[PDB]
């Protein structure tokens, strides 16, 4: 393939566009202060942008070989290409268009807190499950999963997920409220970020549980006090603390 | 958190994404999901015929995506 660079933004360029793709453009990429079109091979233009010959790399290998293994013991997260040959506890997740690849700090912090505090038979509510990976994770841990979400784009996503897993998690559109009918459970999984955690602290001691275990995630490091704040006030009582780079998980019992 | 790492603009013809560039380099540079873009894209675009789509990727930190289409540029229907 060849690209014609030009100087400019897409909305920059507009009036010109259709005259790259009647030159036989497949693609505009719009690039910091450059659009680049592209071509299978280079034609007289009157425009007086550059022509460079990139190559046909192939993007698809190359993506599979630079996305590895998620590990966050007990588990590792793969995904559907990948193998893995130790005795971490596999969930298969497909990158796709959901959050929760494993491929982030609160998603791992999430899943470790699980394996602190899930025992075998209990009920889980994850609340906001995107890609169901922690509902999944819940089920292999013996645990009774409900995954909701407000985005209805992901559960289809998640349904999809825990076919590959094996497991049988309920997935449903909604927030808390929808999961109450559900509930009450013996533990809470929610990454979300700090200003709902604290809205919906009163809620979350209302979804658990005495005994129960709430596990707060998606929370930078500098807004926890709010939660710490938040989850007094509601009545938990403070279990542990961990984090990664700058995100935490703070663990609460009902 | 999803965390933003990328908003991608591109301009494709209607059910024309391929893996190769732009789709290829350019979701590929964030870790996303190259094949999964071209898929839903193709299907999203499948009844627009030859219509030139503009297309914002956004994609987060844990390489997963989401993508909004664009209605054709003033120019082109103009
Ligand atoms: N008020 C709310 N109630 C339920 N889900 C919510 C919500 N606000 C945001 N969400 C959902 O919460 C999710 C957070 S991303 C976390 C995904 C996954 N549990 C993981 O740990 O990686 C998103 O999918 C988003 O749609
Ligand atoms: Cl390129």
């Amino acid at each position: 393939m060849w690209v014609y660079r030009l100087k400019g933004t897409l909305e920059a360029l507009d009036p010109i566009l259709p005259g790259l793709f009647d030159g036989g453009a497949r693609g505009l990429w719009e690039r910091e202060g450059e659009v680049w079109a592209f071509f299978p091979a280079p034609v007289d233009l009157p425009y007086e942008g550059v022509w460079e010959e990139v190559g046909d790399e192939d993007w698809l290998e190359a993506w599979r070989r630079d996305l590895k293994p998620a590990l966050a013991p007990p588990f590792v997260v793969l995904a559907p290409w990948h193998t893995w040959e130790g005795a971490e506890i596999p969930l298969v997740i497909e990158p796709g268009m959901a959050f929760g690849t494993g491929h982030h700090e609160t998603t791992r912090l999430a899943l470790k807190a699980l394996a602190r505090h899930l025992r075998p038979g209990d009920k889980v509510l994850d609340l906001g499950t995107g890609s169901g990976v922690l509902a999944i994770a819940a089920e292999k841990l013996g645990g009774k999963a409900l995954g909701v979400d407000i985005d209805p784009m992901v559960l289809p996503q998640a349904e999809a997920n825990a076919k590959r897993n094996g497991v049988r998690p309920r997935f449903l559109e909604g927030s808390l409220e929808a999961a109450l009918p559900f509930g009450p459970f013996d533990l809470l999984v929610a990454n979300l970020y700090a200003e709902l955690h604290a809205a919906l602290a009163p809620r979350y001691r209302e979804a658990l549980v005495p005994g129960g275990r709430a596990l707060l995630t998606g929370i930078l490091k500098d807004r926890a006090p709010l939660v710490r704040e938040a989850m007094a006030g509601a009545g938990f009582r403070p279990l542990e603390e961990a984090a990664e780079g700058e995100w935490v998980l703070l663990a609460y019992g009902r | 958190m999803k965390k933003v790492v990328a908003v991608v603009k591109l301009q494709l013809p209607a059910g024309a994404a391929t893996p190769a560039p732009p789709v290829g380099p350019a979701l590929g540079q964030h870790g996303a999901n190259i094949m999964e873009f071209v898929k839903a894209f193709n299907a999203a675009t499948a009844n627009m015929g030859d219509a030139i789509v503009p297309v914002e990727i956004t994609i987060y930190a844990d390489r997963s995506f989401t993508f909004v289409t664009k209605t054709p540029p003033a120019s082109y229907l103009i």
